[PDB]
RNA sequence: GCGAGAGACCGAUAGCGAACAAGUACAGUGAUGGAAAGAUGAAAAGAACUUUGAAAAGAGAGUGAAAAAGUACGUGAAAUUGUUGAAAGGGAAGGGCUUGAGAUCAGACUUGGUACCGGGCCAG
RNA sequence: GCCUAGACCGAGGACUGCGGUUUUUACCUAGGAUGUUGGCAUAAUGAUCUUAAGUCGCCCGUCUUGAAACACGGACCAAGGAGUCUAACGUCUAUGCGAGUGUUUGGGUGUAAAACCCGUACGCGUAAUGAAAGUGAACGAAGGUGGGGGCCCAUUAGGGUGCACCAUCGACCGAUCCUGAUGUGUUCGGAUGGAUUUGAGUAAGAGCAUAGCUGUUGGGACCCGAAAGAUGGUGAACUAUGCCUG
RNA sequence: GGCGAAAGACUAAUCGAACCAUCUAGUAGCUGGUUCCUGCCGAAGUUUCCCUCAGGAUAGCAGAAGCUCGUAUCAGUUUUAU
RNA sequence: UUGCUUAAUUGAACGUGGACAAUUGAAUGAAGAGCUUUUAGUGGGCCAUUUUUGGUAAGCAGAACUGGCGAUGCGGGAUGA
RNA sequence: AGCGUGCUACUUAUACUUCACCGUGAUUGCUGUUUUGACGCUUUCACGAGUAGGCAGGCGUGGAGGUCAGUGACGAAGCCUUUGCUGUAAAGCUGGGUCGAACGGCCUCUAGUGCAGAUCUUGGUGGUAGUAGCAAAUAUUCAAAUGAGAACUUUGAAGACUGA
């Protein structure tokens, strides 16, 4: 709100809180980024690195769909277990009835392996996983099963 | 006149009181004022200064911080006092029977406390049952953990992160980044 | 306007136990019974008495004597006279009753003042006429002449 | 464009340029440019009549709750001006501080109590 | 050690202290003024206005090293008159919920632009790194060392446990350089072990949403101010020149 | 564009490029102004880069918010040694 | 301890265990120490003592250290940054 | 009452010393007496210059939600005024006059919210000042009539001019 701002403050002194000497002008320095080059060089170069130039190859009509991909490792999924039945599966899960998951229905395309498993049996179902993930289920006795 | 060794009429510079109007914690710092005033026990002055704080000096205690204090050699059955928000973890495996204080508690949290056979305290009820602190652990959230924490200091040969809107191949990755670029900073 | 509370309160504190024990007052030298006074100020301002006792309140009890000068028995402050060297013998005086209540507020004046008035005078009488001029010089008014200095005069 | 309902909007130098005989009055050869200006009172009851004046008007009177509302009309500020009273004034005036003089204001005889008690102020 | 002359002040408001004198569970000059008397209340007293006297006092605003300036604006008065709103953002703070969070595009409902209710997606967060193909975070109690509030055991000291945070030596993931096992569409694969290299990473999540001040950028952008540039129109009643008729 | 026995003259008091409306609140590193009170703190005219020199960015100097602690080792100063 | 180093059982760097306690190894001071974020104005200066360059010199022009004025009234120098 | 030099006293700054009061910063203690303000009360010490500029706490204006079952034709709002009172101040309240229909306190919300200046805008008004001035084109006069009023109208008499 209006009353609650330094122009209310302000009234009363001459310059607005703006200075005699500097008189707050129009566009000192250009508009915009103007002089990124230039004058402003030592603000760019300073704490925009990497600003001016070109780096790697251009992708024509780049379709993001191609590279939906979300990931999800191994210290949370668990979380994709039923949350009434998980307390149950975590004691009774053996190598002939294992829990199943299924992290593409969940929204997932890949299995990664930071974190550590309960030392249990699972049926692990994904598009892509990385070494470490399969390498960490399959210590627990499960396995990762391919699906497209 | 005088030759003054310093700045003259500075405020002390710390927080006296909580900025916020939940009248619930200004009832809480009228009980620790009354504590640290009337016991000389060190905790109730810690807990005194805690409820000032603002709500980033508050990070959120995680249950699985908290399952490590535990796991302190000597430690399984010290009262666990957070000033701030108890939250829950679900990387888990197991959580253990333990009586939390805290300010508050997310329902996962609570509900993981209380079904393994926990309690989950207010601070009002920590002062009742141990007025001094006694037998108290104190668990703080990891302040520097903040996103914006990632941008302070920014500058040439530093290795903090950029205020940058955009994250791709062409925001800022060019000269100043790259040797083939000109140089790198 | 802003309404009273009802944390200000209209009680009055009793005062502090003060340490003031007042102590006896400790005259000039020159203030010494019998010495001739000059009035500085009031209605018998310039008039030189004669000074008999000091009283408990502190002031002096002097008499012109009232058929000399026409100043009777009365109070005056010490601070409002000046004591000269002249000096009457006063131990045959009596002026073992006159006090602060022997000048209580009760013209017309009481028996008890003129007979009091006419005794002191009979005694001092006695004793004045034996100064030769001292009638004369207390039947007289003081002032101020020209090249007159009270910081170089004696009185 | 036609028909409606609204607003933490503006309130006659604002709000559309225009609340009014406003795209008017007026300007420019022309294209165009373009104002100012709302309120007597419930009701005209808008002051009959007499008198002075050439008349405009004045003075009485009259109406009205009011004329300290008279179509120069609600209230009616300031700049500026007249009259009246008071005061000051040798090439500016005005200001601060201090006191005097003159004027104004205020307060304890209290919400006084019952001839006495006791209080208020200024002083030794 | 003693005597003696003046001035200004009197903050506080039961008691509580330190001392002293002791003749006393007492008294004092010792943790800040009391006693007494006169006058006045038709007033001595205090404030303001006007004016006199004494003393001091240049005209404000502004640019400026420097203004009373022979620098600029200002004859006077009223009313109007200049950091705003919005999109997207940085820091900080309050609040709700929290590994999530955001009802309001929309649907339901209604006492009808409100209030109340609903969910699929979506955004942001929960993973990074590389130009990319791609790959993708625990040797260990999520490590060692030195500090570290608080807590625990003692009995100054001392012993233990030590979150946040800090210094330091490591470990993990991606990029780069090397090595190159069982194997092979024999040119692929990349086990394993190294490297004063490199990342806006890991190492028991901290974010999402609303609001507020300040700061930023684009916008008329605090308000008023060019000389210019462009598009479409209107003029030869003046005047320049030709022509026609006087 | 016209028109000029030529002066950059004249083209409706307008001419080294008329008038009118619009684009248009054109842009201005430049001049002017910028509206209440008290309280606390309190500068700079210097560094580097810039078609930079009446301007910016950058560091410095200043304020605000604090936060971690509570005598730890600090100082526009001396002494002793070097 | 080590993959570094020595002819080496030599060293180097970092350590376990033991001992040395308020004179823990000069003075004086210390409205405490450390740490972070964020943002304003400013980026024409000028004067004095001393050192000092160009210039005949200048209330001229240009540097050094400190104190000032600017941003500051007050008493004095009649008057005066 | 000059110059050199020594001495005694004396004069007075917003400086120093003691004391009062305001504020700022720190500081002592306060719950079986914490008592409806603990954002409060209380003990003690030190400090106070300031442009540009930062921040804090307040004052004032239009409008909005809530509240005072608030003020008001027995006089709201506005305006004038040595009637005073309060606040360091921004300002708030009140007596008297004028006036005629609405308006205010408190808790909050919100903004087209505060002027001395901008050769600011519109309107209004001064000093200047009864002042500059009302002087080209030959020139007017007597009487009567009319009329409240005649240098200026009309008629008569005359003197003039334009000069085809
Ligand atoms: C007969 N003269 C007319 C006259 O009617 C005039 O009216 C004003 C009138 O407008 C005023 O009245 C005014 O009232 C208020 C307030 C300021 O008073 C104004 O806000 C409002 O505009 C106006 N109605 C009135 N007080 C006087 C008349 N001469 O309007 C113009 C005019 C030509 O002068
Ligand atoms: C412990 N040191 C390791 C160092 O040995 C190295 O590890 C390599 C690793 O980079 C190689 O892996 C590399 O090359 C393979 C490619 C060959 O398929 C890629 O898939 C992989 O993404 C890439 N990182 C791996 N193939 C062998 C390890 N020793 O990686 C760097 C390091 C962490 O410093
Ligand atoms: C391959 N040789 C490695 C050498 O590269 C180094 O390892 C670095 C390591 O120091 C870096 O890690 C460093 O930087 C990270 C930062 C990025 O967050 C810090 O977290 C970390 O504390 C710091 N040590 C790590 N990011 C890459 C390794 N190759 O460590 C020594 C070594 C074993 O010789
Ligand atoms: C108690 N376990 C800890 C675990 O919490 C974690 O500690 C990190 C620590 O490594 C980080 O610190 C690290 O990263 C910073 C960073 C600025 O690059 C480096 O400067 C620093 O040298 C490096 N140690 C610290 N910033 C947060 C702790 N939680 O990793 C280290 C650890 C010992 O395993
Ligand atoms: C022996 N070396 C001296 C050095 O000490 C110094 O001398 C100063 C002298 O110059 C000062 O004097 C200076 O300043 C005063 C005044 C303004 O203070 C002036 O009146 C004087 O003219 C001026 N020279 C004097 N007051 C003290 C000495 N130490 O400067 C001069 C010098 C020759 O270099």
């Amino acid at each position: 709100p209006t009353r609650l701002t330094k122009t209310r403050k302000h009234r009363g002194n001459v310059s607005a809180g703006k200075g005699r000497i500097g008189k707050h002008r129009k566009h000192p320095g250009g508009r915009g980024k103007a002089g990124g080059q230039h004058h402003h060089r030592t603000n760019l170069d300073k704490y925009h690195p990497g600003y001016f130039g070109k780096v790697g190859m251009r992708y024509f009509h780049k379709q993001q769909n191609h590279f939906w991909r979300p990931e999800i490792n191994l210290d949370k999924l668990w979380t994709l277990v039923d949350s009434e039945k998980k307390d149950e599966y975590l004691s009774k899960s053996s190598a002939s009835a294992a829990p199943v998951i299924d992290t593409l229905a969940h929204g997932y395309g890949k299995v990664l392996g930071k974190g550590r498993l309960p030392e249990v049996p699972v049926i692990v179902k994904a598009r892509f996983v990385s070494k470490l993930a399969e390498e960490k289920i399959r210590a627990v006795g499960g396995v990762v099963e391919l699906v497209a | 006149g005088r030759d003054h060794t310093s700045k003259q009429h500075v405020r002390s510079g710390h927080r006296t009181a909580p900025k916020s109007d939940n009248v619930y914690l200004q009832l809480l710092v009228k009980l620790y004022s009354f504590l640290a005033r009337r016991t000389d026990a060190p905790f109730n002055k810690v807990i005194l200064k805690s409820l000032f704080l603002s709500k980033i000096n508050r990070p959120p205690v995680s249950v699985s911080r908290i399952s490590r204090a535990l796991k302190q050699k000597g430690a399984a059955e010290k009262t666990i006092v957070v000033v701030g928000t108890v939250t829950d973890d679900n990387r888990l495996l197991e959580f253990p029977k333990a009586t939390i204080a805290a300010l508050r508690f997310t329902a996962g949290a609570k509900d993981r406390i209380l079904k393994n056979g926990g309690e989950a305290i207010t601070l009002d009820q920590l002062a009742l049952r141990a007025p001094k602190g006694q037998n108290t652990l104190i668990v703080r959230g990891p302040r520097n953990s903040r996103e914006a924490v990632r941008h302070f200091g920014f500058g040439p040969h530093k290795g903090k992160a950029p205020r940058i809107l955009s994250k791709g191949r062409k925001f800022e990755r060019a000269r100043g980044r790259r040797r083939s670029r000109g140089f790198k900073v | 306007q802003v309404a009273p509370k009802w944390y200000q309160s209209e009680d009055v504190p009793a005062p502090k136990q003060t340490r003031k024990t007042a102590r006896p007052q400790k005259l000039r030298a020159s203030l010494v019974p019998g010495t001739v006074l000059i009035l500085l100020a009031g209605r018998f301002r310039g008039k030189r008495v004669v000074y008999l006792k000091n009283l408990e309140d502190n002031t002096l009890l002097v008499s012109g004597p009232f058929k000399v000068n026409g100043v009777p028995l009365r109070r005056v402050n010490a601070r409002y006279v000046i004591a000269t060297s002249t000096k009457v013998n006063v131990s045959g005086v009596d002026v073992s009753k006159f006090n602060v209540e022997y000048f209580a507020r009760e013209k017309e004046i009481k028996a008890e003042r003129v007979a009091d008035q006419k005794s002191v005078d009979a005694a001092l009488l006695s004793e004045i006429k034996k100064t030769p001029l001292l009638k004369q010089y207390l039947a007289a008014s003081f002032s101020l002449k020209n090249g007159d200095r009270p910081h170089l005069l004696k009185f």
